């Protein structure tokens, strides 16, 4: 599993080692489950805020393979160059980053 | 810290003082309930098994971190790379042996993800109880100030640490000096605002002296240790 949240708003990615390059989540049948999943991969353990979709500011899109058995769940992506949902997923793990002035 | 002004309460609350025989040795910052970011010089060797260690959160003054009433710190990980020599890779995680009790005071800095797109001179804070004057105390009220990011093309030039400047480290501050970190602000945080949120873009690392001309801090670079850092705490209890 080689994932990211990138940028400020956390767009979920997975790398290609073929095409040395990343590429977003599809929100395609993604939802907060999902989300807990993949940010028990990034040791977040108990921790979880948000999963929500998001338009993406890329071409080439990981998809949810819904038909997987009881895997991780990076190997339940695979490489799609279509999103039916034309979103992908935006990940926040844990409620960070505020202060008095926020 | 130099030059800066007392922090408000819940200004910085990710900040901690980290104390070693009941004073205050070095700062860090909260990521989760459980676990914060410091400097790997903190924890070198005598000081590197976690008994030592006690962190203080949510309290702006010394004087109201009482003996008894800190957090244990369970377990210490400093960086694989890290080299003392250079200050190389000065990074480093405590876990507590119990959970913070977040609230309005107490609360975790965000992890930055590849792709913030800082400005080259971003404008950063910096915060901590280090030293207001080189070779000065431990100073009883938590500090912070504004400091920009210095682009590592300059801070690596012959006149200022000519070549010094490695991709994990990174140089804020500002080239006339007279604001800076110093001795006990070293493993807090240089933070920043982008996207109404705060992220924690550095840990206060080294520099030579304090506030001096063409010496400006250098702070580690905590993007690029993101990666172990979830891997450190997914491998914890695994
Ligand atoms: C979504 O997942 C389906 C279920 O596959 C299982 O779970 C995934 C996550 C992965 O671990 C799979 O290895 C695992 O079986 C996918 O359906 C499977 O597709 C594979 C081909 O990739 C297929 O493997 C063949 O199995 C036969 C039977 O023994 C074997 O003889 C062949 O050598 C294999 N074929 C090949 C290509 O050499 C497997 O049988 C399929 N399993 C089922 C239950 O049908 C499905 O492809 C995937 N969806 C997408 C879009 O990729
Ligand atoms: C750590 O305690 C530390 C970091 C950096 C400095 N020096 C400067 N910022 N110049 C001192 C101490
Ligand atoms: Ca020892």
């Amino acid at each position: 599993a080689c994932v990211r949240l990138y940028g400020p708003n956390f767009i979920l990615q997975v790398y290609s080692s073929q095409r040395k390059s990343w590429h977003p989540v599809c929100q395609d049948d993604w939802n907060e489950n999902y989300g807990r999943a993949a940010c028990r991969d990034m040791g977040y353990k108990n921790n979880f805020y948000s999963s929500q979709g998001i338009v993406d500011d890329s071409t080439s899109f990981m998809k949810l393979n819904t038909s997987a058995g009881n895997v991780d769940i990076y190997k339940k992506l695979y490489h799609s160059d279509a999103c039916s949902s034309k979103a992908v997923v935006s990940l926040r793990c844990i409620a960070c980053g505020v202060n008095l002035n926020s | 810290i130099v030059g800066g002004e007392s922090a408000l309460p819940g200004a910085w609350p990710w900040q901690v003082s980290l104390h070693v025989q009941n004073v205050h040795v070095c700062g860090g910052s909260i990521i989760t309930p459980e676990w914060i970011v410091t400097a790997a010089h903190c924890v070198e060797k005598p000081l590197n098994n976690p008994w030592h260690w006690t962190a203080f959160a949510g309290i702006l003054r010394q004087s109201f971190m009482f003996y008894g009433a800190g957090y244990q710190v369970e377990k210490v990980i400093s960086h694989p790379n890290y080299d003392s020599k250079t200050k190389n890779n000065d990074i480093a995680l405590m876990k507590l042996q119990k959970p913070l009790t977040f609230n309005d005071l107490v609360k975790p800095v965000c992890l930055p993800n590849p792709g913030m797109m800082l400005q080259p001179e971003q404008l950063c804070w910096i915060s901590g109880w280090g030293a207001t004057e080189e070779k000065g105390k431990t100073s009883e009220v938590l500090n912070a100030a504004k400091v920009l990011l210095i682009e590592t093309q300059r801070c690596n030039s012959r006149y200022v640490y000519d070549n010094l400047i490695t991709p994990a480290m990174i140089c804020a501050g500002f080239l006339q000096g007279n604001v800076d970190s110093c001795q006990g602000d070293s493993g807090g945080p240089l933070v920043t605002s982008k996207n109404n949120i705060w992220w924690l873009i550095g840990d206060t690392s080294w520099g030579s002296g304090c506030a001096k001309a063409y010496r400006p801090g250098v702070y580690g670079n905590v993007m690029v240790f993101t990666d172990w850092i979830y891997r450190q705490m997914r491998a914890d209890g695994e």
